[PDB]
């Protein structure tokens, strides 16, 4: 009977609590350091605005529709804020919590990316949209 | 003649031993002081039960800690029994004597109180952080005194005339200049929460902030009534008097989880080793579950509501590492530091009971099929690992398994239901393993077994190859795999003549195949398991399963030398019903030396090798064969 | 006098040469500006490095608030169709020059190298003389006004015009244009959709009115033979509207077009069990698929007899 | 007049109780079917000590014996029927606060 | 008014503390008495250096043990210095009075004495196993005396008339009724070997005399005066192997944390390595030649588990039981120094360009596991790896030599990962690289992928795989237009087959590394390669939920020179939708996906397509 | 006359020496550029105590200070250069039997985290 002798890995998965409007109300331990932005400041204040960059907050909606029909938002990529004005990419799924009969809150599983990952995932991002002509490119 | 002496003690070096050798962490002085104050509170409460005249000077019971950042003093204030002059002299000025132990020896039997400490060396841990110490004390039998010392051989006891205390004790600690970190509040909160969270009395602290107050900005620095013991223990309550939300609240406090638990087990044991435990199964399996070799800290251990240790490895087996809870007791043999449990053979006895009660929790949860699926989809790998690890409780641990089968749709199904759904003639149970369900469903191996109307289990995870080296039987049933040599379907008595006839017909062709595929196979025999495909390849009876070879060729740290020892022993079988075999024998009989026959048999072997659970050597030649095929297909 | 005063109060020195002809088209938000230009260096002997006739396509412009640098928007209002003069841009009005210069050279006609002049000029952002060749200014609302011109209320009512016109062209037999305009309607409805919160009721309402347009656009590709476009659009649609009928018929037809018999039959079963008693055409399709498969197999692919003739 | 401290444990056939008295004078210990009485006078302070405990199950007054060293008094009690596990020492389930199990040489003999 | 009292402590509770809560093992009484005897011998030696007459009563400095099962009294004797009556009262009959510590502080200079006992408790451990303890002693300045107690508050001191000891001490232990296990010579020998092996004086055992601590410590001796045979004998006596040690390192660190370390590399790796998981005792820590603790994973990292040896110190803090260091921080320094010296032992062993192979073949897996784990020593372990190449033939060669063989335009190190060398040496991936005369690396072991995950660079040169995308080979201008024009005359077919697949390949381009094959499959720039994913999906403890977070895309590439793709392109031009085109493209994809190492899901699809082709071609 | 038992350790800037003399009377300490002297009447039996040290490097006598507590005399010394590492306290290499390292305050200030 051969044993199990595989070397364990150092994966960096971390979770956060999002409310029904996707806004957070807290983060767990590994998030306290990977993001570095301690519990209390995101729990009470959270800057008032979204922790998702605007160029990616439109891509949260497509995840949400799956999340509300079945429960899982699928594999999506955002851009969190960090304390040093940083930008830490994430690969993320979401699960919503049912109270009696009805939703209660949202907890999500996220994996960080080094910024090269984000650049390569973004260079393709800005072209894969079935919109109209950008002739005379004024604004997005 | 003989002369008799009494054992003595050198006080200076005994002090040095206490302050230098006993205690490794310097943050346990607060644990000891808090425990002392709690014991003093227990005494006054127990004496006030009989006649409340004793409780006429101060009704509340509380512990107060006052940092004094300017004056570098940490102060405890306690509203307990206090000590008189003689008590001060005999108790705090004599090492190894404790009045708590004498009290527990003195009271009438059957009293409902449990006070901490019987060593009598706990107080002197304060010098690990303090230069000199002041103990101002008030008791109901005499006036208010002040006990002064600096651990240097002597101490001074004086009458005090400050402001009244009413009743209780006040330990003032003048901190040494290198430990001035036990004044900021992060550290005191951390220490109190980690060590003395579940003391049975309120613990109060003073946070000197400034609030934005208005009725032109005024800075009003003030003293906050703060406290640090919001959560009570619940394992000290009747297991029936608790609702299912009190448990959830306590679990959320204990593990800092976000959702409530999935199942809570509350139990107590009686005997020489007595303890009461709560065990929580979390709904969602924790990420970073099988990586942390050091800080798993799943199960904590308490003694009389005082933290002892968290990361023992004989407390629980490593296949139950997701179970989180607390274990508390009354009479464990602590060591002089109250951080390690003497003679750790007790941990085996604790572990046995924890294991058996967790198995009982799994079985009880198995009745509510509405929520057992969520437990399986999070800890199936844990249960299979458990099957692979221990042998004593193998049976019931295997009984909890769920699998997909031949006709189960999208619903996992157990083994007992499979035995219920079994044909009356079935001698054995059929299983198959692979990377995905879709791969093993359309496997050529099981096509005839499925058509004849049999029901076959699907294992899909790599841990299943370890799970099937020990599942020899389930309810006295022989588990056999369709990918081996001797797949034994129920012998009908009508097809036996056909089988032997075709055996005679194709012995020649099997021998012809055996001599062209030299050392690529071990023998070419006749099949009884293919109905819709030409020849397939299977594995021997005492060798690694074709999928076990794939898994064993992935252990990074494994030794390579013994690879040819357990190496597979492949077998090629014959479909006598596909037109390939018919034309193959027809060409063979008229010519034993053709090129087309050799090329086609090599191609069939090398294309059925992929269909099984095997990996081609030198795949470029297979690709080149198909390349010459495509080229001739386009005519070049 | 305010025109003349404001012209010369803002670093601009222009002399009236000749006035034009005709009424003033609207310069409001959504106004179109199609024109050429010529650029002259102020002190480098007027070296014409930038010029529209060297590239061959006239650059457009967005007069309203959508586009940036209101200096261009102001100077366009100064002239009119056929009216051309010399301009002299102030230093403060050329401060962010290279940022736009590289963007417009990249967005020139469009491929789908290296330029030392551009990065050197990036080192020195400097004003130039743009002798802009004005062609004409159009008026919003007075023609097939551009989809991005208005503020979603004109489109909200305009889209039915496009839908009806596309239907009329289709039943006449014009297919490429119908597909184009259905795409344009889908595009305006989509960037409408991307303004309001998902999970809102009007969100689902919008999706409901846009779905038939998406099916209509998917229709023409079947004449156009890009069956994979049909697959991509239908499979996107049906993840959430599980109970449509043509949203099954079209992708079944497409599947059967490219020899995907298995999924073709699988889809046809569902479209029958949502729309019973409508067998005939489905039978035609299924048996045409089977006969074409058999025909190809019998003659064309039986060529392989030689693969083992040796 | 006051009960003395005690530590105890058990094995396959024996129940061992140790009374933590020092410098014991003229100890008396008597054995019957279900009771054990221990009497001493310890220390120069001359404080009397008496312990009367009813037993959880019957023991053997014949095979049982005691030994006075100095540090303590040792009592050997052979069970009335071997193999019988003792979850406790007395009959009543209330916790006699002067008694505790000795874990320095405890053993989980029923493995 | 003020009142000062003498700060006190009572004896009964303190003795109960010592007996009951200090020591958890009943076997360490022997460790305590042996240490006391060794100190007593050191005293009588030191007083004899500067006064030869002190040994006129006895000359040999030895220790005996006299187990006696006829009457259960274990006896321990020695010929040390002894005690006087005043010493008996003032040294034994006091809880925290250490005679040894008072002897130490009264040494006239920096003499050659290093004694063990300092706490003054520890002699009382004799009551863990004995009911009554007697001590018969004689000191050179007075008469032989007896000492008796039961740890019950009083001890007696009598003049003696028995058989004279001559000089020294005799500590006698009347063992407890239920502890008659320490009279068995198995138990005594086991305890002595574990705890008091390397003591500085001979220890015998009267059953018929026989000596226990035969082997002497060599880490104290100057390591310029040891011959390899001595090291070999010590290694054999320490590890029980009958082979010699391959290498040895014997260094020392001076300062606040002073210690001598002596390290060994066994000749052959143990067969139960990585698997035992029960005991990891390979580096034993000693303090003044008395065992303290085995390696509880703080002394040495896991990837150096094969190292064996000792660590000895003269000043380290110990808890009361003398079984554990008082500070965890100490172990961090010890670990840092021991790792730093091990990585120099390896480098010195690597200079012998022949014996290094016999070490690599044994512990390359451990070095690679270290490269995975140890993030601070990666730049030093990367120079201890040896790999097959496309030019070394049957020899394993370095990476520094690879840099010393790199062409004038070569800029990076090319590597491939597979499962057998004969297969990776002919794959479609390396055909063009072998054409331009470059050298690739055949890392063909499962741990190689883990190593490459972390390495990412070496000597300013960066590892680049041929199985990834966008491989950039230094190449001239003539091809620079051939490749571009080939991409310009293959847009149609590339897009057409990409959309034929449309779900299982992310993108389709023109290849850059094929000569004889028409197509192959490469993974994305990041995420798992083919082999890494093949290995990860077979772990049995892989977290199934987080596969997608670590997956990678696919890429199909086309060799324009191959006749089959040229003819296919010719066909697809005349008809954008031929069924032959779709069928044959799907077949090419399946064949290339099997060639590139991936596991192909639904293999019966591929098998049945081949089967049907055989059907029709064969003429059925 | 014998030297008093002493313990020592160091930080980045300061070297600490604690002379374990209980109930010290008439404590007198002397500081110099590379020299340290300590004397007291220790305990109640009135034995004398004198410790003489040749400092391993230069200290600042104006900045160093000694504060006596009832249990022991603690001295705090400033180094001549902020950051230099002291493997030992004396100039000579011979081990002294009245000096040992205070492992309950020792720390690696060189490799901070
Ligand atoms: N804060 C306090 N208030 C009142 N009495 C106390 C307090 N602290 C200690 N005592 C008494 O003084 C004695 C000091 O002993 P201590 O060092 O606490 O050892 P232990 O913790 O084993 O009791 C105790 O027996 C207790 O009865
Ligand atoms: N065999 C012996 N000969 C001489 N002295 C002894 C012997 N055994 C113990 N001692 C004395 O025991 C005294 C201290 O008791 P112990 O607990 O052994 O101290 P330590 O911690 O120093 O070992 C020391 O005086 C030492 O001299
Ligand atoms: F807090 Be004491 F040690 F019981
Ligand atoms: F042998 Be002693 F306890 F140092």
């Amino acid at each position: 009977p051969p044993s199990i002798l595989e070397i364990r890995t150092k994966n960096f998965i971390f979770r956060t609590k999002h409310k029904l409007d996707f806004t957070p109300i807290g983060c767990d331990a590994k998030g306290q350091l990977i993001l570095g932005y301690t519990e209390v400041e995101l729990c009470t204040r959270g800057s008032g605005y979204q922790f998702i960059h605007a160029a990616d907050m439109l891509h949260c909606a497509e995840s949400h529709i799956r999340m509300i029909k079945t429960g899982e938002s699928g594999m999506t990529v955002f851009r969190l804020f960090a304390k040093h004005s940083r930008w830490r990419w994430v690969q993320s799924n979401a699960r919503l919590i049912y109270r009696n009969g009805r939703p209660d809150y949202i907890i999500a599983t996220q994996r960080p990316l080094t910024d090269e990952e984000g650049r390569e995932h973004l260079q393709k991002r800005s072209t894969s949209l079935p919109f109209m002509f950008a002739t005379g490119e004024a604004v997005l | 003649e003989v002369e008799t002496f009494a054992f003595q003690a050198e006080i200076a070096q005994l002090m040095s031993l206490i302050i230098n050798t006993f205690y490794s962490n310097k943050e346990i002085f607060l644990r000891e002081l808090i425990s002392n104050a709690s014991d003093a509170l227990d005494k006054i409460r127990y004496e006030s039960l009989t006649d409340p005249s004793k409780l006429d000077s101060g009704k509340e019971l509380k512990i107060d800690i006052i940092p004094n950042p300017q004056e570098r003093t940490l102060t405890l204030v306690d509203t307990g029994i206090g000590m008189t002059k003689a008590d001060l002299i005999n108790n705090l000025g004599t090492i190894a004597k404790s009045g708590t132990k004498a009290f527990m020896e003195a009271l009438q039997a059957g009293a409902d109180i449990s006070m901490i400490g019987q060593f009598g060396v706990g107080f002197y841990s304060a010098y690990l952080v303090a230069e000199k110490v002041v103990v101002i004390t008030k008791h109901n039998d005499d006036e208010q005194y002040a006990w002064e010392s600096s651990a240097g051989g002597s101490f001074t006891v004086r009458a005090d005339h400050g402001e009244p205390i009413g009743r209780g004790t006040k330990v003032i600690l003048h901190l040494k200049e290198d430990q001035t970190e036990y004044l900021e509040e992060r550290r005191v909160k951390e220490v109190v929460k980690k060590h003395s969270q579940f003391i049975g009395y309120p613990i109060t602290l003073y946070l000197e902030k400034e609030r934005e107050k208005e009725i032109k900005k005024i800075k009003e620095k003030y003293i906050d009534q703060e406290e640090l013991n919001k959560t009570k223990p619940i394992w000290t309550r009747n297991p029936d008097d608790i609702t299912q939300e009190e448990y959830g609240e306590f679990y959320k406090s204990l593990t800092n989880d976000w959702e409530d638990h999935l199942a809570v087990k509350h139990f107590s044991v009686e005997g020489q080793l007595e303890f009461r435990a709560l065990l929580f199964i979390p709904r969602r399996a924790p990420f970073d579950l099988f990586e942390n070799k050091k800080k798993k800290n799943n199960i904590k251990l308490y003694v009389r509501r005082v933290f002892i240790m968290d990361s023992c490895d004989e407390l629980i087996p490593e296949y139950l590492n997701f179970i989180r809870g607390v274990v508390d007791s009354e009479d464990l043999p602590l060591n002089i530091s109250r951080e390690m449990l003497q003679q750790s053979k007790i941990l085996k006895v604790i572990r046995k009971n924890i294991v058996k009660k967790c198995l009982e929790l799994f079985s009880e949860l198995a009745e509510d099929k509405e929520n057992y699926k969520k437990f399986y989809e999070a800890f199936s790998k844990n249960l299979k690992l458990g099957i692979h690890e221990d042998s004593t409780n193998r049976r019931r641990l295997s009984e909890l398994l769920r699998y997909h089968t031949s006709q189960s749709g999208d619903e996992m199904t157990s083994l007992s239901e499979y035995v219920s759904r079994m044909k009356e003639t079935q001698k054995s149970i059929y299983y198959i393993t692979g990377e995905s369900k879709e791969q093993v469903a359309n496997s050529a191996f099981v096509e005839r077994v499925r058509k004849r109307g049999f029901e076959v289990v699907y294992m899909t995870e790599p841990i299943d190859e370890y799970c099937v080296q020990q599942l020899k039987e389930f309810d006295g049933k022989s588990l056999v795999s369709v990918t081996k040599e001797g797949l034994e379907l129920p012998e009908d008595e009508e097809e036996k003549k056909k089988m032997e006839e075709s055996k005679a017909k194709f012995e020649n062709l099997c021998k012809l195949m055996k001599e062209i595929l030299d050392k690529k196979v071990e023998k070419v025999t006749i099949s009884n398991r293919l109905v819709s495909s030409p020849c397939c390849i299977v594995t021997s009876t005492y060798g690694w399963t074709a999928n076990m070879e794939r898994i064993m060729k992935a252990q990074a740290l494994r030794d390579n030398s013994t690879m040819g020892y357990m190496m597979a022993k492949k077998h090629l079988e014959i479909n006598p019903d596909h037109p390939i075999v018919e034309t193959l024998r027809q060409k063979a009989e008229a010519d034993k030396n053709d090129k087309a026959v050799k090329d086609l048999v090599v191609l069939l072997f090398e294309t059925a090798l992929l269909s099984s659970g095997f990996s081609l050597e030198d795949p470029q030649t297979h690709s080149n064969r198909i390349y010459r095929m495509i080229k001739l297909g386009l005519g070049i | 006098a305010d025109l003349i005063a404001r012209l010369r109060e803002d670093g601009i020195q222009k002399r009236v040469i000749q006035e034009g002809r005709g009424e003033l088209p609207d310069f409001q938000d959504g106004t179109k500006a199609t024109f050429h230009f010529r650029t002259l260096h102020s002190d480098n002997e007027g070296s014409v490095i930038d010029d529209s006739r060297t590239r061959g396509k006239p650059m457009e412009l967005i007069v309203g608030k959508k586009f940036k640098l209101p200096v261009w928007e102001t100077i366009v209002c100064t002239m009119r169709e056929g009216e051309i003069a010399q301009f002299l841009c102030d230093i403060k009005h050329v401060v962010l020059y290279p940022l736009v210069a590289k963007s417009l050279r990249n967005i020139a006609e469009g491929k789908d190298l290296g330029h030392a002049d551009l990065d050197a000029l990036q080192q020195n952002p400097q004003p130039l003389i743009f002798h802009i060749e004005m062609l004409k200014v159009e008026s919003p609302g007075t023609y097939q006004q551009d989809p991005w011109a208005m503020t979603d209320e004109e489109k909200a009512k305009a889209v039915p015009v496009i839908h009806q016109e596309g239907n009329r062209l289709y039943r006449e037999g014009q297919v490429k244009e119908a597909a184009a305009k259905y795409y344009d309607a889908i595009a305006c409805l989509k960037n409408l959709q991307m303004k309001e919160q998902p999970g809102s009721p009007d969100w689902i309402q919008l999706d409901l009115q846009i779905t038939p347009l998406l099916l209509n656009y998917c229709q023409c590709k079947l004449v156009a033979q890009e069956y994979y476009e049909v697959l991509d659009h239908c499979s996107s649609i049906l993840n959430k509207y599980d109970d449509n009928v043509k949203a099954y018929f079209k992708r079944g037809k497409a599947h059967a077009a490219v020899w995907n018999a298995q999924e073709a039959q699988a889809d046809f079963a569902k479209v029958l069990e949502l729309d019973p008693a409508l067998a005939p055409v489905v039978s035609r399709e299924l048996r045409a698929l089977e006969t074409r498969i058999r025909q190809k197999d019998e003659e064309d692919k039986a060529r392989f007899r030689g693969i083992f003739s040796h | 007049m006051q009960p003395a401290s005690a530590k105890w444990y058990d094995r396959r056939d024996y129940v061992f109780i140790e009374f933590c008295v020092e410098d014991s004078k003229d100890v008396n210990v008597n054995f019957e079917k279900s009771k054990l009485t221990f009497s001493c006078l310890g220390g120069s302070d001359n404080f009397k000590h008496l312990n009367e405990i009813d037993l959880f199950h019957c023991i053997d007054p014949n095979d049982s014996k005691h030994k006075r060293t100095d540090r303590s008094i040792l009592c050997c009690l052979r069970k009335g029927e071997s193999g019988q596990s003792w979850p406790r020492l007395t009959k009543e389930r209330a916790k006699l606060n002067w008694l505790s199990v000795d874990f320095n040489n405890w053993k989980d003999w029923e493995d």
